[PDB]
């Protein structure tokens, strides 16, 4: 789940 | 043709350009997922959000970009980000992109709680970018040229940025001449549209005040870059 | 055609742009002074200097220029003088060959101590602005549009500058619909020339660093304006 | 301000 | 910096 992309996507 | 220093530089930019593309997990939600205004607004903010990250990585890799003042560095990325999303949009909706994948994205964008009043002109502009028949090499450079703009507010060393955009312009211009000797004002008609890109900047600010669904929220990095 | 507000705007721009031309004595040296690198240099530095003065007078009369921060006005004036001379240069070397001068103006430029590497690009571009076939109202506007550019360094209030430009743009853009309806992307190949003009600004600075002629300093106002040394 | 954007620009 | 002559031109014409 792409370590950086999730978190960035986590509103 | 291009020179040996304008070919290394070309080659390099194209690599970093094609380096990252959309992660599957997003490309899955575009095909195989709910077609509500809500949710579409979700896919499109996931997408937007990937796109800055991919941008910030391409920018880092611009020749000599990390020489520059770190304060300038932010100001260019904040400055160019909406403009690069519009430009990549343009390229997207012309692309030799195959069967219905972009038809699909066009259809989601129109059921995601944006007015046809904003939605209609942005494609209408994408149409005209298209007419100018650009190559991925051309899109990649113009994208670099718009990031390395030295005329952006809060640039403290405008000279350092133009010593980087100049090559990129040289290269683009030459390749306009190589590509298209038919009519020789083609380079100038490229740049002219880069200026048009800047117009939409504030339109984008506006429409964002109206683009809320479910009482949802954009993602944090979107709130930084589009300032919402 | 253009609108009553767009015509009261155009009428006052045009006047100023014509309000003052080069003093008879300066233009007379083009035709009558000894023809040497040195002499030409001094002839051209003089036209330069006077063009800046004409430029400042043309600008103060622009509608609304004086409501700006008196600082943002300086900042506009400084960061467009080199480009407006570019706009102007081109027009001159594009009219119906006056043949009573103009050609000798060019003859003095290739013999005034500027690189051949730098000169032949410049006339190349000035021809490209001819393959737009602009009028004096279009040259006048483009000018005005160049001075009132909120993208300039050290502008505090851009939206103010940004507010004064757009009317100028819309009138230049309505004039292009009329004069060339058989190319809608044409008012867009003016806006590209404006970005092109900026790149030459830097070329014009680096060249200055070479352009010397047996000592012979520039006029003080050129050194302020062109940031010489 | 732009702590996330600065992080992305500065992270290795 | 200063722009002292350019200021003189801008002010009293
Ligand atoms: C009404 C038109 C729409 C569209 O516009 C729409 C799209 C259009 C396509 C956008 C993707 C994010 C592209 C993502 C990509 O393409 N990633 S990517 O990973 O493939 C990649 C990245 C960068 C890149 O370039 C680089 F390498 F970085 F240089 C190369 C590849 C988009 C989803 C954004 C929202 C935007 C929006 C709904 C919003 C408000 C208005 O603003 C718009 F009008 C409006
Ligand atoms: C190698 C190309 C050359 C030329 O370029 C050359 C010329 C080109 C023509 C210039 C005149 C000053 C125009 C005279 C005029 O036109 N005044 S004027 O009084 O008639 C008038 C004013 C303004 C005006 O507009 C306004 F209303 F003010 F806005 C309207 C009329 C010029 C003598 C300057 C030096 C420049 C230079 C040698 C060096 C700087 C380089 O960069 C160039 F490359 C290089």
């Amino acid at each position: 789940e792409n370590a950086l992309l999730r978190y960035l996507l986590d509103k | 043709e291009l020179t040996p220093d304008q070919q290394t530089l070309l080659h390099f930019i194209m690599d970093s350009y094609n380096k990252q593309r959309m992660p599957q997990e997003i490309t899955n939600k575009i095909l195989k997922e709910a077609f509500s205004a809500e949710e579409n607004f979700l896919i499109l903010t996931e997408m937007a959000t990937n796109h800055v990250q991919v941008l910030v990585e391409f920018t880092k890799k611009l020749p000599g970009f990390q020489t520059l003042d770190h304060e300038d560095q932010i100001a260019l990325l904040k400055g160019s980000a909406v403009e690069a999303m519009f430009l990549r949009s343009a390229e997207i909706f012309n692309k030799k992109l195959p069967s219905g994948h972009s038809d699909l994205l066009e259809a989601r964008i129109r059921n995601s709680g944006i007015s046809d009043e904003y939605i209609t002109p942005m494609f209408s502009f994408y149409k005209s970018i298209g007419e100018l028949k650009m190559t991925q090499e051309e899109y990649a450079l113009l994208t670099a040229i718009v990031i390395l703009s030295p005329d952006r507010q809060y640039i403290k060393d405008r000279e350092a940025v133009e010593k980087l955009q100049e090559p990129l312009l040289d290269v683009l211009q030459k390749l306009c001449k190589i590509h298209q000797p038919e009519n020789p004002q083609h380079f100038a008609c490229l740049l002219g549209r880069l200026t048009e890109l800047r117009t939409f900047n504030h339109h984008h600010a506006e429409m964002l005040m109206s683009w809320r669904v479910n009482d949802h929220k954009f993602t944090p990095l979107l709130c930084e870059i589009w300032d919402v």
